[PDB]
């Protein structure tokens, strides 16, 4: 029934003002919540009935309400205030939510990544297996490339990489996997990953002995 | 001529509903007239305790004063001066109160003991009025006051009532299923009047020092 | 302190019942304007509500998808169940508990449970294989060396890990899991320890992957 | 079923207009008039309305009985003294049929203390009041007693009631007002009421057992 | 203003039920207050709003109020019960009186009076002045008559005779006066106060000793 | 226990200002719903109501006698004042101090105070002449006797008897006062006392004429 709208997105800089506007008929006369839910976490009500802020979230959150518009407002704008923000009322005895806000924060400063890489475990090769695991995290942008060699060749198939995430420190971690047979990994002389992230390489290298 | 209010009421008037001026007031008058139910009045549901009474205290008036009793940026810092809003009493679209009271909320997760008084130094008897806020919900008692079980006291030389808040849904009147009842006193010049809560308590933000006259009537 | 739990990640088959259960404390759901809500989100799409239970045991449902709700206040044990008939792969996504606090203040959900991801597929349950990562010390900035494990081939999430079985925290990286081209997950979790502890302190780190009823301990051994 | 020109309140609570009806014993849904002058005659805020609304908007069984017999229920107290101008029937006061407002008898409101066990094999609908008296008077005339208290009592039931002595608007010629509540007590539960004055006391109560959805119309 | 009517006077036999009504343009929906006012006393409640008895009021006390009529209802009439009764509302902020009853109890027993009667003190005889005190009292009904005597002559100057009125324990009282000069007092053989009550008559006599 | 006194019989000439006083106790005029008011009774006539004062200091006059009535509560002790300006004959009579009770029962008198006597004339005041009457034990009587006081010649009305300042109360009959020719009154009290009590016993009637501000005390003993 009732129809709550939202920007699909907002951006804003490092310690600017961030506004998210909650668009309704007659919204000013409802009471509007809203609620946080930062990347792969429970969602956190941060402003209840317009204008009020729960205990233990920071005072940088205010929220106002009038007209047609509800907005939520994060005034010094910081790297982990960003995350999907919704608005919900109670219309005609319904809860009814928001499309939802993804708020990015720019002009973060640049981190590069550390890689960390395993070769396959000797209790993996007696299952007939092999997997070369290549831990990439603490970097931002999350926009990284990766490649894997074999002596010097370019390895093609047998590669599975993640996209990147947000860490808790509010950067970015990556994964990627080389699954090879327990001939193939004997029979080169080493393998290497190599990451490349804003325009710099990292690339370890893994050999086969005990 | 004396006073005229038109779109609303006495009760409308005196506690500063938001849709009548507050600021026209005539230093004297000798009658009142007004529309007595009015639409615009008590904006958020509830009961006007000894109504009739005040009317006939306010019929006819020699000097009338409007003064900020309880400072709301100075007289509250352990309690919520800023929140209390409600769209039962509506302004320019957004939710509103009445300009001459303030609903106090909790300041965190603490309402701590509340006592405040004011000794009458105008030189004639002030006319005070308070709320009492009855939530409909113990979750909204929570919300607002924090304390469970809560009372409000309120005391003078010549007046004395402890006030025992109700928890429970009243009929949805004006979007709101709690109530709030208003009460007022007339402070003789010297006496001090008090106030002591724990919560539910809509605080005086403007009182009414004046000067009464014998007789007259509502039109 | 105020909690809410759901129970148990939960892979469902298509036109198959998923069954929720919420339980509580800290507050009573008979105290006057307690509620309790189930609100999921699929991947890629916002919150959406699901079904209510009030103090007064009256039920509200998603209008759109009240065919298929049910919700119930299970007397006793302090636990609310959802039930949702025909779940499809559209269902797929992380179910949330919350309390509803309503009042004249509006209505609104404080707190959050933690969520529980429900998976809607026909695919078969695969526990996962567990391989150890010996230390090494190649990246690590002091005498800290780097040893984790490898949790490989698993459907579907998630798993958890812990080290020592929790005794274990500091200097721990979980990394999310790779979808990889088979459809199964793998995943692998680091943690950063002193070089002095390798060979006298033992470290295990404790996977779990309660859809497949699986929960593997791997001690994690330098190379000699 | 449908109840002319009364509405649930008043039809509930047995207003003097809407009258002792034998009534049917079964329906699913309510036929009200939108704005009903028979609600409730004594002024006062019936108490969750909307949920009473709900739930005896579709009724299986429905049998009204007197749960407390106006004659015997209340020896220590009078019973025959608890009318109203408010609530006129036929040129006199009057007041609602299925519940009873205790006045004292004589010099003395001696302590209240009445339980019923629902022995109906169904859940039965109570319904009481607690009157605000309009000044400290009416409170010493009416229960004797200045502080007095009401605490209704079950298993699924638990609130304690302080009147208060206020002058109300005068509506229907009163400047008192009369909460209204009501529970549902499950077939072997016990409700217990516990006062010193200020109760308006139940007289026929309501075991029923109720359907799924309707409303009101 | 608002008109209430009551009858002027009700009569009704010993033990039987008075009814006293109290007319009203819809009365039945306003408060009456019944007032008993025995003579020579103040008023009392008797039956507040409608209905009620205070307490004290004894329990042949009982009152109804409908339609346009309020009603005292007084079972078991006893000689006790004889006074004005008064209904009383409050009414737009007035204090409203109805015209008052008098209630009489009929078949009533009767009572003998007892005489007695004071000669002239001699203090008063001191002060050039006589008067002979006839108390006439316990006697029912109210009617007597009064004679005064000089030695045989029927005296009728300087003769002042109260009208009997209910004492305490429903009978009457009354008491007459004989003004004489000292001379007057001491000329004659005695003086005699002649009382006739329904038929009977008692006579007593002083004398210049 | 509540408590209604009343402020002496007065005696007023034609044009002149009553002015009655009345003392409570027992309850408070500040109390919720506790009203005072004066409300006299003429000879002949129905009961007529005057003033009322409330315990929010309103003020409620018989509205065929506004311009006369002032009603006021003294600020110092439980007092209310009556004052009723240019006074008439017909104005005689009784006037009653009563508490109203109000409330939505209705608005009732209880209790009533015993009332004083105001008499309107031009007449002016005369005490009154005591003569004791000797005992006897002829009329009435059996081992008691009769002794008496004759209270003659004054105005206005009343006269309070007692005997040994009220010790002696049981058999005592004060008779209602006569009106005689000359427009004075006058009347007698009796009580019967034991005839062995004459000689050891003292006799003394205590007869108060307040408006002429005479008090007496005359000693009856039997004539030897
Ligand atoms: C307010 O005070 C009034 C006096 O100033 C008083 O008026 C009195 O009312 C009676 C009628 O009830 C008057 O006249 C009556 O005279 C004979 C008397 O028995 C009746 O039979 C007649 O019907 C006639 O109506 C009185 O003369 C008058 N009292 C006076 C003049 O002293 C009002 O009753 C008072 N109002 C209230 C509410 O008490
Ligand atoms: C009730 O459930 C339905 C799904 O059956 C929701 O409807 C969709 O909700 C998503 C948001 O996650 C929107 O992107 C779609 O556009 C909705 N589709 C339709 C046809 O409405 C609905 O939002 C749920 N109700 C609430 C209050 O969330
Ligand atoms: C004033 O009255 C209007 C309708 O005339 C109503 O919509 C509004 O809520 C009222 N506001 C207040 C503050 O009473």
């Amino acid at each position: 029934s009732y129809e709550l709208t939202q920007p699909l997105s907002v951006s804003v800089a490092l310690g600017q003002t961030a506004r998210i506007t909650c668009g309704g008929n007659n919204i000013g006369i409802k009471n509007v919540h809203w609620y946080q839910q930062r990347p792969g976490q429970a969602p956190v009500l941060v402003i209840y009935t317009d204008i009020n802020r729960p205990s233990g979230i920071p005072e940088r959150f205010s929220g106002s309400n009038s007209g047609n518009t509800a907005t939520l407002i994060i005034s010094k704008a910081q790297a982990g205030d960003e995350a999907d923000y919704f608005c919900q009322v109670w219309d005609s005895n319904t809860v009814v939510f928001g499309g939802g806000t993804k708020l990015t924060v720019l002009s973060q400063p640049k981190a590069a990544p550390s890689v960390t890489l395993f070769p396959p475990s000797s209790e993996e090769l007696q299952a007939n297996k092999a997997t070369l695991v290549c831990l990439i995290s603490d970097f931002y942008p999350g926009a990284v490339t990766v490649a894997w060699k074999a002596d010097s060749s370019p390895v093609k198939a047998g590669v599975e990489t993640t996209t990147p995430s947000k860490q808790s420190n509010n950067k970015y971690a990556a994964s990627s996997y080389l699954s090879l047979t327990p001939e193939q990994w004997k029979s080169h002389k080493s393998y290497s990953c190599q990451v490349t992230h804003e325009g710099s390489t990292v690339e370890k290298t893994v050999a086969p002995t005990e | 001529a004396p006073l005229h209010l038109g779109k609303c009421n006495i009760a409308g008037w005196i506690l500063g509903n938001p849709e009548c001026e507050s600021l026209s007031t005539a230093s004297s008058w000798s009658y009142i007239v007004e529309t007595p139910s009015s639409d615009n009045g008590t904006c958020y549901p509830g009961d006007f305790i000894d109504y009739e009474e005040l009317r006939e205290q306010l019929s006819s008036v020699s000097s009338f004063e409007r003064f900020e009793i309880f400072p709301k940026t100075s007289s509250w810092p352990n309690h919520d001066s800023n929140k209390g809003v409600t769209a039962a009493c509506p302004h320019a679209g957004a939710k509103s109160f009445y300009k001459n009271l303030i609903w106090l909320v909790k300041k965190g997760n603490s309402y701590p003991k509340l006592s405040k008084s004011y000794i009458n130094d105008k030189g004639k008897e002030v006319l005070v009025l308070w709320g009492i806020h009855h939530p409909s919900t113990s979750a909204d008692q929570q919300s607002l006051y924090q304390n469970a079980d809560t009372y409000v006291f309120v005391g003078s030389s010549r007046y004395s009532k402890k006030f025992k808040p109700e928890i429970a849904i009243r009929p949805k009147v004006r979007d709101q299923e709690g109530r709030m009842n208003y009460y007022w006193t007339l402070v003789e010049p010297g006496d001090k009047i008090t106030f002591e809560a724990t919560g539910n308590l809509v605080v005086p933000r403007y009182a009414f020092a004046m000067e009464r006259n014998a007789g007259s009537g509502i039109i | 302190q105020v909690t809410l739990r759901e129970s148990g990640p939960a892979l469902v088959k298509p036109t198959q019942t998923l069954t929720l259960t919420c339980t509580f404390s800290g507050f009573s759901l008979s105290t006057s304007g307690m509620c309790l809500t189930w609100i999921r989100r699929p991947p890629g799409k916002a919150l959406e509500w699901l079904a209510l239970i009030d103090w007064d045991d009256n039920k509200y449902y998603n209008t759109s998808l009240r065919t298929r709700l049910t919700i119930s206040k299970d007397t006793s044990k302090n636990q609310v169940v959802l039930k949702v008939t025909d779940m499809d792969p559209v269902d797929t996504g992380t179910y949330y508990c919350a309390r509803m606090l309503y009042g004249d203040l509006g209505g609104r959900f404080d707190p959050w449970g933690q969520g529980t991801l429900v998976t809607v597929s026909s695919a078969s349950t695969k526990g996962p294989s567990v391989f150890p990562l010996a230390p090494s010390s190649k990246s690590t900035s002091g005498g800290t060396a780097a040893l984790g494990c490898l949790v490989k081939d698993y459907f579907p999430e998630p798993v958890t890990v812990s080290w020592n079985s929790g005794a274990l925290t500091s200097g721990v990286h979980t990394f999310p899991a790779v979808l990889q081209s088979s459809g199964l997950y793998s995943l692998s979790s680091v943690v950063t320890v002193p070089s002095s502890s390798l060979g006298t302190q033992t470290y295990i780190c404790n996977v779990n992957h309660k859809p497949s009823n699986t929960k593997v301990d791997k001690k994690v051994e330098p190379k000699s």
